[PDB]
DNA sequence: TAGTACTCTGCCATCAGAGCAAGCACTACGGCCGATTGCTC
DNA sequence: GATGGCAGAGTACTA
RNA sequence: GGCCGUAGUGCUUGCUCUGAGUUUUAGAGCUAGAAAUAGCAAGUUAAAAUAAGGCUAGUCCGUUAUCAACUUGAAAAAGUGGCACCGAGUCGGUGCGAUCGUGCUCAGUCUG
């Protein structure tokens, strides 16, 4: 019944978008930027009869249109993973370069779920449909992004042009954040109680309770409406308990690991070549914030990974291989973080490595907010125990300046070495400047965390 | 993307390479195989060698090139004197010329008669009979005073024309001086009527004997000094008599003339060197000059004529009709004799023309000497030959007229004869009298060797100009070629330019701004310390200037003493002009510098006189006369080394001051050349900088051939710059961290035998005439050795046996273990080595002492040489010091070759070009350069020893070596990168003799650590635990690419022999119209490349066409005409319907693959060569080496026993090689017939002991080899070659064409097609 | 049987000299030809 | 000096 | 590494010349024998060619150096070929193969 309410915001029904409120944008070049002409590469038959259906009703929606510019750069097709059907790539890789740098104003995923607070518990996660094809073009800039294409079936060639933001640009999902943001300024102004998560074109609001997020649902759907923006009905997780978003799974208000990553880190067989490694450790590197201690857990594969090495898989690293195997299969649910509130960070060392945990106060109890382990660069590493405590909290602490948001935290340790910083008997005055800073650092009361938790 | 290096070894014929990674392990990538075959794919390790012809130089083809322009300029003589003739001749007898012309033609191709002369049998027979040779009718015309006929006429001056004589001789010569004793006394009576205070007597001396000795000139010199009381040599008479015979004296001392005055005789500047002494001393000395004079023509024309001239003026045509004359009647007593006593024999001697003899000398090949040989014991055992035996033995029996001595004939013999007959015939005839200048110019001139080809603007090595365009005659040739012109571009073509300047021309070595420069540059940097000074001081502008004004600009040789009297004291080129001119303010006046240099530069460039004062008459106005001729006198020789632009030009940009203004204005600074030009501040190192960037480089090929050196190193340098860019490529375009290179260092007889021959001339002793020597005897190091030491022993005073060598002992003057040369300039031989002393220095003081005089007489014998005399004399000299030993023992490691420099150059320049901020390059590859003692040093040491006669895998693992050695070397010891890579007696001894130690477990006994490390860093830069096993493994590896070069041949047409007629179709015609059937031909001809040719044949009666696939032979001569039109040059052999698609090109050494791995490389269109290499296991080759003892023993008696125990363990190895030979031979080589007889011979050769055993084993290894077939021998048992003559087998075999580096492959399938 | 046709074996190859000029490479000696930093007056 | 041409003697298959 | 001074050795490039050597023809072979054959006589020299030849037509040039295959070019020239591991009888087998942010590991450079 949601689809027939608004239909001018879900695209199956709406059509194409447009921004009715973004002026044309200018692209703009820097000095050396000239028009290069790269001719269009060759194309298997099959490979360029892939794409000619979709140039067809690419053509039908206005996307692309004809043009005589001096831009000029080759068409490629990549096929789908699964089956065959051959998607376009405009392939902008000498533009790309030339195009004057703009910041990256885009929110990075580390910090968008710290924002979600365990009071919102209503969630209607909202995907918007060929988002980089909402803002219109500049006919000025339009020369910008011609590409040859050739069709003698409709005889239909030379180079079509985009009249709205492209794929494959480095500054489209920067100039759609900026142009999304000011729109639903205007909304969040309205409706102070919902909270609206952006992730460069995903939104994602959060309720307190089921009947809030209905109506916000509703006024989105509507203001987006009216703004040109076309919402995906098929995948649109709408006034859901458990949502998944940017990659993870927010159920009563704590960040799960999906069920699917899990199993495709534990599927993959015994690795055998450095390619093997590099796949499943970064592939596990995106599982690392759950697994506590990782680093020691993956200690012995990180050796294996250098270029220039012999791959022997002992007992050690099939050991090392079935914990990790082990460990995500019970993996907890990690806490959703509170910026308005304080932190505490337990830390420890053991032969070498440190590893701890940032938590934050949920009812009388604590939650995690994410584990951090780091290595000790070597020359402390090598100190004796009561002082490579002092490098442990460091790193640890140093990992707490990228999600506490500069908000102040507290520290714990069972050494206490506040007054050892202030007269340690270059790096070390580099230290007493983080740890004394009493604005964002402090010191809380001793204690011994537990060995496992 | 890896870290490699490159390893290189040079040969004159081999380029040995290697790509290693750091742990010295050799890489193996598969390569994609291009072709119609089935395989894609192929597995090769990147290790290997180029093979390839060695190179020549330009040396027989300028031989070739000047003996055509010979025969060009000959006839056009013959056409000359047939252009005067003409007229007369067509008057007299019309077909004369014609019929000349064809003689050398068959009777049915004349269209003429076939007597040339006068056309008809009996004249034709009547003139024969009348004069049998030419010379009878060339001493008729000059003798008779009537009419002659004039076909005679012109047949004579045709042959003194055509054959006219050596120009050594210059000037003039009348044939009238013959007695020689009358001459001496003549020349003894004008010099006694002149110096009447002290008469010279000569009686009772053999004059004529003396002075026609056969000795030198020197020698005879002497002994008529000896035999002649009241003087001695630099005397007066022995300067005459000096002269007289050749010498060149110096007549300075005879009248205190203070100039040298040196008169040559044969010289064409001999009358004016006699004007200016007549000038100089008076005109009583004259008539005994010209008495010197006429004693030469007859000391040189006695020795040729040898006849009576007071009755005949013809005295050579005389003496060849003397030994007509006596040929004639020795031959009619010879047949008298022989019949009279063996006439068994006469056949065999006078009729029989294979044997050598009378019939093999006249109408056979056989020689002079042959012929002797011959008959000499035939004459000796007969009675009433004695004197037929002493004509024999002074070699004077049986003379032909033409022989190979008649090369000691002047030009001015013919040149006088001939005017003799134009005398007597020209009241006969007008035209004769007209032409008779011009006649003698035709016989007498030759183009200067200065003017070169008389080219028009086509040839590539002509310089000449011409003033006017016209052809040019020998009547014109002053008038028409440019002489001073032509002289000057002859000079200035080949001399050098500035290196700084490389667009700028050297100065003149003597020339008057060189000389101040010079003067300059040493003089700045004398510094003078006298009383009152507290530190040494530089001389300023101003003394230097009064010093070289009152020193330098007075006398020839200034010394520090007169600098001090005459400058310190007193006050405190150049030279010859000053006497010449007679003028001090003009030499030093400083606008007429242009003209003092125009006139040292003219004085250079000219060697004649005639051209230097024609050049010098501009500045005629200037001087005077006499002055005029003593400039025309004065001549000087050199060329400097640095530009006149360079010196004086080029300008200081901030004070504008030239090089020689700042060296005269130094001041207390007193800077010299070098650090002028490397100053930052001054301009100069820039303005430097930029002449040099101008004109950059030219091609690769380019450089090389600028390059210096010999051609096939060259050709190698080439080769190897070729394979390392190809290695780039193949390895990723990466380039390597390292490249090391290292190169090999490298008639004999006749020349042997004429240096001992004059040798012993000139000491005057007689070693040859007691038991003479062949060059293949004297080949003998020990015999040449014996002989050039005079048949005496060197380091003591006794005498020598011939009969008792192969006994004595051969000793270095500088000891083996310093300094490695096997040269003769160092081996001397001597009774007993232990005569020169300590072993271990130079020979002993009391040695030097006792054999000096016989030394300083070998060297002015020239025996021995002057560094052979400065190294036997070095005890004097204080012995070699222990600097010297340690510089000898340090440049035995670090290579000095100026051709590895520039190898190494060549290769870093192609490398490094990046460059930094402030212009200084990036040395991202390192070229290191070694010599070969340290790998050897290496292989001996470590067991990896090296047989060359195996197979052609020896450069390739050289060429692994020394990448191995030339990395860990560096990554050891980082200081030693300033000897090795391009870009304290004690202390400096030992360093280098242990600089390889680190490789070994244990020195001399030191306990070195198994893992060596550079020290001051973590690197390991050996382990001797895995990388000597690594290194054999690498050594033992089965599979290395060696290519052979394929090129197409180019040169001669075919062997020079011209064979007599004959029923072949092999000859080939001299001449277009020249049938070999009918005249003889060449054969043999040389195929340039074979070319592939699928076409049909008419086969039979019937003319059916056969498919035919088979071999063509594009032979040198035809290849143009095959490249221009193939179609029609196929189809005139006889082939019809060829296929240009299927025509492939198959030049020398192209490579098939039949079956089982076999391997033949195209020889020729009819011939195959073996393809395929034997890889004999490393145990074998160890086993090989130590049973043979290569190069004797050079191991300690403890190592020498355990190997020779080792050896007798191992005996049976000898059988398994045998089995690897046989086998290998068997499935490839196929010579079922040699196999046999070699495995007989190993059979019956069982018993022997296992040195011989091995020594003749490693012969056997000819058998199975690549390259062509070769003939060896296995104890006495000789097997001949097995070739391959026949290239049907290869028609369904695979073609393979193999890239410089062989990793490169296109397969052809030559069946299918 | 005659006639090609391919195979194996031994012989065989142009060679001597005369000047002249320029240059390089090596030997054997006998002299002259950096720049920066630290310490001292 | 060595390696490819050539003549000649020898043996074999075919028309 | 260069440039002076002396001395020597070896080698290279270019030019101008000389003497032979080779090939064909001319230099009447005679006598006794049908013929082969036999017996005697005679012999020394000359002409021409000396890379075929070429065009540029000169008293010029013609044996040095350079040259795998395929594609593009008139030509000069430029391009064409995956990597690792385990082995070794001329090489074989096995295995792998457009952008913006964020996480991890590692390298290099600069500075103090």
């Amino acid at each position: 019944t949601w689809l027939s309410d608004f239909p001018q915001a879900w695209a199956e029904t709406g059509g194409m978008g447009l921004a009715v409120r973004q002026a044309p944008l200018i692209i703009p070049l820097k000095a050396t930027s000239t028009p290069v002409s790269i001719k269009q590469y060759p194309m298997s038959q099959e490979a360029r009869l892939g794409i000619k259906p979709h140039i067809q009703r690419l053509l039908d929606q206005g996307i692309l249109v004809p043009c005589q510019s001096p831009w000029n750069t080759p068409l490629l097709p990549v096929k789908k993973p699964g089956t065959n059907d051959y998607r376009p790539v405009q392939d902008l890789r000498e533009v790309n370069k030339r195009v004057e740098d703009i910041h990256p104003t885009v929110p990075n995923p580390y910090n968008l779920l710290s924002g979600l607070p365990p009071s919102h518990q209503w969630y209607t996660v909202l995907d918007l449909k060929d988002a980089f094809f909402c803002l219109r073009l500049h006919p000025t800039s339009q020369p910008l992004f011609a590409f040859e294409w050739r069709d003698p079936e409709m005889g239909i060639s030379g180079q079509l042009t985009w009249t709205r933001l492209p794929q494959g640009f480095k500054n489209s999902p920067t100039l759609f954040n900026e142009a999304l943001h000011r729109d639903l300024a205007d909304f969040r102004i309205q409706h102070p109680d919902l909270i609206l998560l952006q992730y460069v074109d995903d939104l994602l609001l959060a309720a307190t309770s089921e009947l809030d997020c209905q109506q916000g649902t509703r006024a989105l759907l509507q203001t987006l409406g009216n703004l040109g923006y076309r919402a995906s009905a098929k995948k649109a997780q709408i006034c859901q308990k458990q949502v998944k978003y940017l990659g993870y799974l927010l159920k009563e208000g704590q960040r799960w690991l999906t069920e699917a990553r899990k199993e495709t880190v534990m599927g993959q067989p015994t690795p055998k070549t450095p390619r093997q490694l590099r796949e499943f450790l970064g592939k596990a590197g995106f599982c690392r914030l759950f697994i506590p201690g990782f680093a020691e857990m993956a200690a012995p594969l990180y050796p294996l990974t250098k270029p220039g090495t012999l791959f022997n898989w002992g007992p050690d690293q099939q050991k090392a291989y079935q914990e990790i195997k082990q460990a995500l299969l019970t993996a907890p649910a990690l806490g959703l973080p509170d910026l308005t509130k304080p932190f505490e960070l337990f830390v420890d060392e053991k032969q070498g490595y440190a590893k701890g945990v940032l938590t934050q106060k949920l009812g009388p109890w604590r939650r995690p907010v994410a584990y951090l382990s780091k290595k000790l660069d070597p020359v402390a590493a090598g100190w004796p125990p009561c002082l490579r405590m002092v490098a442990a909290i460091a790193v640890l602490t140093k990992d707490a300046g990228k999600l506490t948001m500069g908000q102040p935290l507290v520290i714990l340790a069972p050494h206490a070495v506040e007054a050892l910083v202030k007269q340690p008997p270059a790096r070390m005055t580099h230290y007493q400047a983080l740890l004394l800073d009493t604005d964002r650092v402090q010191f809380g009361p001793v204690v011994a965390l537990n060995p496992a938790t | 993307d890896k870290k490699y290096s490159i390893g290189l070894a040079i040969g004159t014929n081999s380029v040995g390479w290697a790509v290693i990674t750091d742990e010295y392990k050799v890489p193996s990538k598969k390569f994609k195989v291009l072709g119609n075959t089935d395989r894609h794919s192929i597995k090769k390790n990147l290790i290997g060698a180029l093979l390839f012809d060695s190179g020549e130089t330009a040396e027989a083809t300028r031989l070739k090139r000047t003996a055509r322009r010979r025969y060009t300029r000959r006839k056009n003589r013959i056409c000359y004197l047939q252009e005067i003739f003409s007229n007369e001749m067509a008057k007299v007898d019309d077909s004369f010329f014609h019929r000349l012309e064809e003689s050398f033609l068959v009777e049915e191709d004349k269209k003429h008669e076939r007597h040339p002369i006068f056309g008809n049998i009996v004249d034709e027979v009547a003139y024969h009979e009348k004069y049998p040779t030419i010379y009878h009718l060339r001493k008729k015309l000059v003798d008779s005073t009537d009419k002659a006929d004039l076909r005679l006429i012109y047949l004579a001056l045709a042959h003194m024309i055509k054959f006219r004589g050596h120009f050594l001789i210059e000037g003039d010569l009348n044939p009238d001086n013959s007695d020689v004793d009358k001459l001496f006394i003549q020349l003894v009576q004008t010099y006694n009527q002149l110096f009447e205070e002290n008469p010279i007597n000569a009686s009772g001396v053999d004059a004529k004997a003396i002075l026609s000795a056969r000795l030198s000139k020197s020698r005879r010199l002497e002994n008529l000094i000896a035999q002649l009381p009241g003087e001695k040599k630099n005397g007066l008479f022995g300067n005459l008599i000096a002269l007289s015979l050749g010498l060149t004296p110096n007549f300075k001392s005879n009248f205190d003339l203070a100039e040298d005055a040196k008169l040559q005789l044969s010289k064409d500047t001999y009358d004016d060197d006699l004007d200016n002494l007549l000038a100089q001393i008076g005109d009583q000395y004259a008539d005994l000059f010209l008495a010197a004079k006429n004693l030469s023509d007859a000391i040189l024309l006695s020795d040729i004529l040898r006849v009576n001239t007071e009755i005949t003026k013809a005295p050579l045509s005389a003496s060849m009709i003397k030994r007509y004359d006596e040929h004639h009647q020795d031959l009619t007593l010879l047949k008298a004799l022989v019949r009279q006593q063996l006439p068994e024999k006469y056949k065999e001697i006078f009729f029989d023309q294979s044997k050598n003899g009378y019939a093999g000398y006249i109408d056979g090949g056989a020689s002079q000497e042959e012929f002797y040989k011959f008959i000499k014991p035939i004459l000796e055992k007969m009675d009433g030959t004695e004197e037929l035996l002493v004509k024999l033995n002074r070699e004077d029996l049986l003379r032909k007229q033409r022989t190979f001595d008649n090369g000691s004939i002047p030009h001015q013999i013919h040149l006088g004869e001939l005017h003799a007959i134009l005398r007597r015939q020209e009241d006969f005839y007008p035209f004769l009298k007209d032409n008779r200048e011009k006649i003698e110019k035709i016989l007498t001139f030759r183009i200067p060797y200065y003017v070169g080809p008389l080219a028009r603007g086509n040839s590539r090595f002509a310089w000449m100009t011409r003033k006017s365009e016209e052809t040019i005659t020998p009547w014109n040739f002053e008038e028409v070629v440019d002489k001073g012109a032509s002289a000057q571009s002859f000079i200035e073509r080949m001399t050098n330019f500035d290196k700084n300047l490389p667009n700028e021309k050297v100065l003149p070595k003597h020339s008057l701004l060189y000389e101040y420069f010079t003067v300059y540059n040493e003089l700045t940097k004398v510094k003078y310390v006298t009383e009152g000074m507290r530190k040494p001081a530089f001389l300023s502008g101003e003394q230097k200037k009064a010093i070289v004004d009152l020193l330098f600009k007075t006398n020839r040789k200034v010394t520090v003493k007169q600098l001090k009297e005459d400058y310190f004291k007193k006050i405190e080129t150049y030279h010859d002009l000053l006497k010449i001119i007679k003028d001090k303010d003009f030499l030093d006046n400083e606008e007429n510098e242009d003209i003092l240099e125009d006139i040292v530069l003219t004085l250079t460039l000219f060697e004649d006189r005639e051209m230097i004062e024609e050049r010098l008459k501009t500045y005629a106005h200037l001087f005077d006369d006499k002055v005029m001729k003593q400039l025309k006198r004065r001549r000087y020789t050199g060329w400097g080394r640095l530009s006149r632009k360079l010196i004086n030009g080029i300008r200081d940009k901030q004070s504008g001051k030239t090089i020689l203004d700042f060296l005269k204005s130094d001041g207390f600074a007193n800077r010299n050349f070098m650090q002028l030009i490397h100053d930052d501040s001054l301009t100069f190192k820039e303005d430097i900088q930029k002449a040099q960037v101008s004109g950059q480089g030219d091609s690769l090929h380019e450089h090389i051939a600028n390059l210096a050196g010999s051609p096939a190193i060259k050709k190698g340098i080439l080769q190897t710059v070729k394979v390392v860019d190809e290695l780039v490529k193949v390895m990723g375009r990466h380039k390597p961290e390292n490249i090391v290179i290292e190169m090999a260092r490298e008639k004999n007889s006749r020349e042997r035998m004429k240096r001992i021959e004059e040798g012993i001339k000139e000491l005057g002793s007689q070693i040859l005439k007691e038991h003479p020597v062949e060059n293949t005897q004297l080949q003998n190091e020990k015999l040449y050795l014996y002989y050039l030491q005079n048949g005496r022993d060197m380091y003591v005073d006794q005498e020598l046996d011939i009969n008792r060598l192969s006994d004595y002992d051969v000793d270095a003057i500088v000891p083996q273990s310093f300094l490695k040369d096997d040269s003769i300039d160092n081996k001397v031989l001597t009774r007993s080595d232990k005569n020169r002393g300590k072993s271990d220095n130079v020979p002993s003081e009391e040695v030097v002492k006792k054999m000096k005089n016989y030394w300083r007489q070998l060297l002015n014998a020239k025996l021995i040489t002057q560094r052979k005399f400065d190294n036997l004399t070095k005890a004097e000299r204080g012995g070699l010091s222990e600097l010297d030993k340690a510089g000898f023992i340090k440049r035995q490691l670090v290579e000095t070759r100026q051709i590895t420099k520039h190898v190494a150059q060549i290769l870093d320049s192609r490398m490094n070009t990046k460059y930094d901020e402030n212009d200084k390059l990036i040395r991202e590859v390192k070229v290191i350069t070694l010599k070969s003692k340290l790998v050897s040093d290496f292989r001996k040491d470590f067991q990896f020893y090296k047989v060359r006669e195996i197979n052609n895998y020896h450069h390739a693992h050289d060429a692994y070596l020394n990448a191995v050695v030339g990395t860990a070397l560096i990554k050891k010891y980082p200081k030693l990168e300033s000897e090795f890579v391009y870009g304290k007696a004690t202390a400096k001894y030992f360093f280098y003799s242990n600089i390889m130690n680190f490789f070994k477990t244990e020195i001399t006994i030191r306990k070195r650590p198994l893992i060596e490390t550079n020290g001051e860093t973590g690197e390991i830069v050996w382990d001797k635990g895995r990388d000597f096993a690594t290194v054999r493994k690498v050594l033992s590896m089965p599979q290395v690419n060696i290519v052979k070069k394929t090129e197409v041949q180019t040169g001669g047409f075919s062997k020079e022999s011209i064979l007599p007629k004959r029923n072949s179709d092999k000859l080939i015609a001299r001449k277009k119209d020249w049938d070999p059937k009918k005249y003889g031909g060449f054969d043999s001809p040389t195929v340039a490349y074979s070319v592939l040719v699928v076409a049909k044949v008419e086969k039979g009666k019937s003319k059916k066409l056969k498919s035919v696939k088979e071999l063509l032979g594009i032979t040198i001569m035809e290849r143009s005409s095959f490249e221009k039109n193939p179609i029609d040059f196929l189809e005139a052999k006889g082939y019809k319907e060829v296929k240009k698609d299927l025509i492939i090109k198959l030049p020398k050494y192209s490579l098939f693959e039949l079956e089982n791995g076999r391997k033949r490389m195209l020889a020729s269109a009819g011939e195959l060569q073996k393809g395929n290499e034997l890889a004999l296991p490393s145990k074998y080759v160890n086993f090989l080496y130590l049973a043979s003892h290569y190069e004797k023993l050079k191991g300690s008696p403890e190592d020498n026993e355990q190997k020779q125990l080792f050896v007798e363990q191992h005996k049976h190895y000898l059988d398994e090689i045998i089995e690897q030979i046989s086998e290998f031979s068997k499935r490839v080589i196929l010579a079922d017939a040699n196999l046999d007889k070699v495995l007989s011979a190993y059979n019956k050769h069982r018993d022997k002991p296992i040195r011989e055993q091995a020594e003749n084993i490693i012969h056997l290894f000819t058998l199975t080899n690549l390259g062509a077939p070769a003939a060896f021998k296995y104890f006495d048992t000789t097997i001949d070659r097995k070739r391959y003559t026949s290239t049907k087998e290869v028609l369904d075999a695979t073609l393979i064409h193999q890239s410089i580096t062989g990793l490169y492959e296109t397969r052809i399938d030559l069946s299918q097609l």
